């Protein structure tokens, strides 16, 4: 007798997710400033 | 042991030990990217 024996997955699993917003948008967002150019 | 139970409860065991500084890192980095967009 001498031995004896909420997390970030739930964060950092959506923050990537949130990221690749950012990875989504901007792009769409330049498509904006061409759609508002094309009338 | 009748004086006094003394039950643990949530605030006995320790609190924000390591988790609460990566979501509070998590919540700066998100609000950086926010503020980058923003930006552009």
């Amino acid at each position: 007798r001498y031995q004896e024996c909420l997390t970030f997955e739930n964060m950092a699993g959506v923050f990537m997710l949130v990221a690749g917003g950012i990875v989504a948008g901007i792009f769409l967002i330049f498509i904006e400033i061409a759609y508002k150019r094309h009338k | 042991r009748s004086n006094g139970t003394v039950s643990p409860s949530a605030f006995l065991e320790p609190f924000s030990a390591s988790v609460w500084v990566m979501m509070f890192v998590m919540l700066l980095i998100v609000s950086a990217i926010a503020v980058f967009v923003f930006e552009y």
